[PDB]
RNA sequence: UUGAGCCUUGAUGUGUAGGAUAGGUGGGAGGCUUUGAAGUGUGGACGCCAGUCUGCAUGGAGCCGACCUUGAAAUACCACC
RNA sequence: GCUUGAGUCUCGUAGAGGGGGGUAGAAUUCCAGGUGUAGCGGUGAAAUGCGUAGAGAUCUGGAGGAAUACCGGUGGCGAAGGCGGCCCCCUGGACGAAGACUGACGCUCAGGUGCGAAAGCGUGGGGAGCAAACAGGAUUAGAUACCCUGGUAGUCCACGCCGUAAACGAUGUCGACUUGGAGGUUGUGCCCUUGAGGCGUGGCUUCCGGAGCUAACGCGUUAAGUCGACCGCCUGGGGAGUACGGCCGCAAGGUUAAAACUCAAAUGAAUUGACGGGGGCCCGCACAAGCGGUGGAGCAUGUGGUUUAAUUCGAUGCAACGCG
RNA sequence: CGCGGGGUGGAGCAGCCUGGUAGCUCGUCUGGCUCAUAACCAGAAGAUCGUCGGUUCAAAUCCGGCCCCCGCAACCA
């Protein structure tokens, strides 16, 4: 429980799901909540609203660590990614800075061939 | 339709009480094109709603109505293979008519002896938050609030009022 | 799926009804749930023609085939109906 | 991308630069190596560019409105 | 049998919004008059954001 | 670092009823306190979110028991656990 | 003999031109460790799959392989195939300015020789990611498929082979001549570089259009216009780029290349319709919002069938079936 | 042949590591959805907690006896 002050809020924002991992400055996790585990299932995981409910259900169950202010990292080009940080302005936090950690390779490995 | 915000006509108010909502309510259970016996059912039911409720009749009907009027209503949509329901807000003209349709259907169920006794008891439990139309109200709110995660494109309820 | 046979100037023999019924049943089983089928046999002095109307959940669908001996016309009509059914079937799958 | 500033901040600037270069390169790279149709899609894109420029230029005569 | 609905003004809006969402990044199927082209393009640019928020 | 066992201690034990986060059994109107009182500068635990423990006062000399509700009367006090 | 064609030399200029070597960053995967716990992943929906043996996420470190975001430009170089991080070494070609030099040394080229994407084959390494075959889950009437979860050859390197591609500009090479415009890129000359300025000049290249040509589509100074030199190829469609024989190849197969038979067509371009599970716009009890029905029942009436001596004849998708 | 553990919806099991009211997925039943089946979603009943006893106010929970399992053994007449 550790009585931490500030945290780093990683938001993995893929197409089929958003998971929200609130950690500390150090980089080791304090609590996470996903858009799947909030009652939304299958296609309904892939909405911004499930990301908002995920950010709520993380922002409490990190209450016991006592975080006043947090940074926001967002990885992934998904349908959440903005409603989930409106849901961290509204959850009672002070947003220090917001970054983008979406991995853009200087094209390396080959992508899959997926669609027809 | 495609065209025509249609030239709309109003209705006659109720004779015994100064209400057009009540006249709409007579027109709901006015089955088979026969207004007079539906008026006798409504008056015969609001009398025993007054004696079985104490308070006045117009406020008895309206307080009994606002516990079955809804706020959100599902609209079934399909995109691709899925066919999910999307919550639209009910407009307040459709609201009370959608309440009275559920009151009148739930009174056509429930079967007691007379229609005025059935509708009188159904409005009584609608005041009590107990009967059938409150269960249908809570079904509509549970599935629209359960499917609440859809607020989208253009096929429903443009910007505001 | 009940098949109704009728004939304008074509005397529907019992061997004729057995074959047509079998062919229709086979087609119905292969492509879609079908509710009812009307078959009309016409002879116009040369042309042995056949009409069929299938009532399926989506709706009516019809085909017509001219032949030489009635049997040929029936076969053509059945193949046409099968093709139409494939179109209607995944026309209402379209995932 | 990186937004930090004083008390009116945090949304518009970020969804601007984030949304443009992020959604561009990730929505591109998410699948389809293709090896062949960036050539075709750039050829069609730029032929449509010169056809739109000359088409609007000679379409700048009149429209009877 | 009555008169046209929202006389092309905010019908021109929702045509540009549906055409905005379903691809059509032309912005080159509008009307030609100004009061309808302005919000065909208005619905188009209001539909680009609603394409970013979803798939 | 860490179990496990053993002592010495110290907290904890809101069903219902209700003045109340009363564990059981037995004894049981005597200790508390100016070895500087109820409130709180204070700081936590527990927390079945309502009440109990202890840290330091700037105050300073006060509190319950039998007598109201309970299958039950009070960590009022003590013993065995 | 001559210098205009061709070639050489002195300066530069740009360039993913080639071969070899080295190195950098991001990302993917895995491994070890930390924090943390109930899901992750995936789809049009799902399941197979992975996860309480601690996954997914997050952080630190390490390993290995492959490709080089941005710059990136209907930009550049190359005979074509093709060639994109950055640096070094070795090396080919093109271009232009000013001169000098040789003096027709030129063009094309059957046979021949060389180069030749990808797949594949042989030997030896290497193997991240992807991914035929294959397994499984779906979908479907079936689904040896598209979709999903995995996954081996191969993709990579070194050395040989194969020698084909919609190897395409579906346009052989070389040369001459013949109205314009807008651009790109790359040199260079003069003048007020006095200001990203103005006027010319070469090369390569993109589009639009003139006459002319073409069956039309379209081509149009980079021609499919007017001509000249040389070469390759065609002679109805199918059989057939197949068989037999030769030559090459480890094989797969490549090249050369028939005939019997059979048909009166096959084809190219354009037109008018019709059609599309193409697009745009508008509308309809078309859907949505509702009210009442049919289908269950009895009866009436009509039809099919069956019957009969006859059950008169016709009407049969919508548009026949209380119809004449 | 004596030790342990289990008896709770149809089934799998939580509850009972401190006595106060029976709980979750499926199967089974509606309803919405779908062209119908499906998938999704929202509700509902589904048990005298294996049977007799008793231990205090009150026992699925604590303790005896019986039955049924599953393991450990003892298994050298």
């Amino acid at each position: 429980r550790k009585q931490v002050s500030d945290g780093v809020a990683h938001i993995h924002a893929s197409f089929n799901n958003t998971i929200v991992t609130i950690t500390d400055r150090q980089g080791n996790a304090l609590g996470w909540a996903t858009a799947g585990g909030s009652g939304f299932r299958g296609s309904r995981k892939s909405t911004p609203f499930a990301a908002q409910v995920a950010a709520e259900r993380c922002a409490d169950a990190v209450k016991e660590y006592g975080i006043k202010n947090l940074e926001v990292m967002v990885k992934g080009p998904g349908p959440g990614r903005e409603s989930t940080i409106r849901a961290l302005n509204a959850a009672g936090f002070r947003i220090t800075n917001i970054t983008d950690v979406t991995p853009i390779p200087h094209n390396g490995c080959r992508p899959p061939k997926k669609r027809r | 339709p495609r065209r025509r915000v249609i030239g709309q006509r109003k209705i006659l108010p109720d004779p015994k009480f100064g209400s057009e909502l009540l006249a709409k309510f007579v027109n709901i259970l006015m089955v088979d094109g026969k207004k007079s016996t539906a008026e006798s059912i409504v008056y015969s039911a609001l009398e025993t709603l007054a004696q079985r409720s104490g308070k006045s009749e117009l406020e008895a009907f309206e307080v009994a109505l606002e516990n079955v009027r809804p706020t959100v209503e599902v609209k079934s949509r399909r995109v691709g293979g899925s066919t999910y329901q999307v919550p639209v807000e009910v407009r307040p003209v459709r609201r009370n008519a959608l309440a009275m349709r559920w009151i009148v259907e739930a009174a056509r169920k429930r079967g007691d002896k007379s229609m005025a006794l059935r509708l009188a008891n159904e409005l009584s439990d609608a005041a009590e938050n107990k009967g059938t139309a409150v269960k249908k109200r809570e079904d509509v709110h549970r599935m629209a609030e359960a499917n609440k995660a859809f607020a989208h494109y253009a096929w429903l309820s443009l910007r505001s009022a | 799926m009940q098949l109704n046979i009728t004939g304008n100037n074509v005397e529907i023999t019992e061997a004729l009804r057995e074959f047509v019924t079998a062919k229709f049943a086979k087609l119905e089983q292969y492509f879609d749930r079908i509710n009812q089928v009307y078959v009309v046999l016409k002879v116009e002095k040369v042309t042995h023609t056949s009409d069929a109307t299938l009532h399926v959940d989506g709706g009516e669908l019809h085909a017509s085939a001219e032949g030489q001996d009635m049997y040929a016309a029936i076969d053509g009509l059945i193949d046409k109906l099968a093709r139409q059914l494939t179109k209607h079937k995944d026309k209402l799958k379209q995932h | 991308i990186k937004v930090r500033e004083n008390e009116p901040f945090d949304v518009a600037l970020r969804r601007f630069k984030r949304s443009c270069e992020k959604a561009g390169v990730l929505a591109e790279v998410r699948r389809r190596e293709f090896y062949e149709k960036p050539t075709t899609e750039r050829k069609r894109a730029k032929a449509s560019a010169v056809k739109r420029h000359a088409k609007k230029l000679a379409r700048e005569n009149a429209r009877r409105t | 049998m009555k008169r046209q609905k929202r006389d092309r003004l905010e019908r021109a809006h929702q045509r540009g919004y549906q055409a905005g969402i379903a691809g059509r990044s032309k912005e080159m199927c509008p009307y030609q008059t100004l009061n309808q082209r302005s919000q065909w393009l208005g619905g188009w640019r209001e539909a680009m954001a609603d394409r970013v928020v979803m798939a």
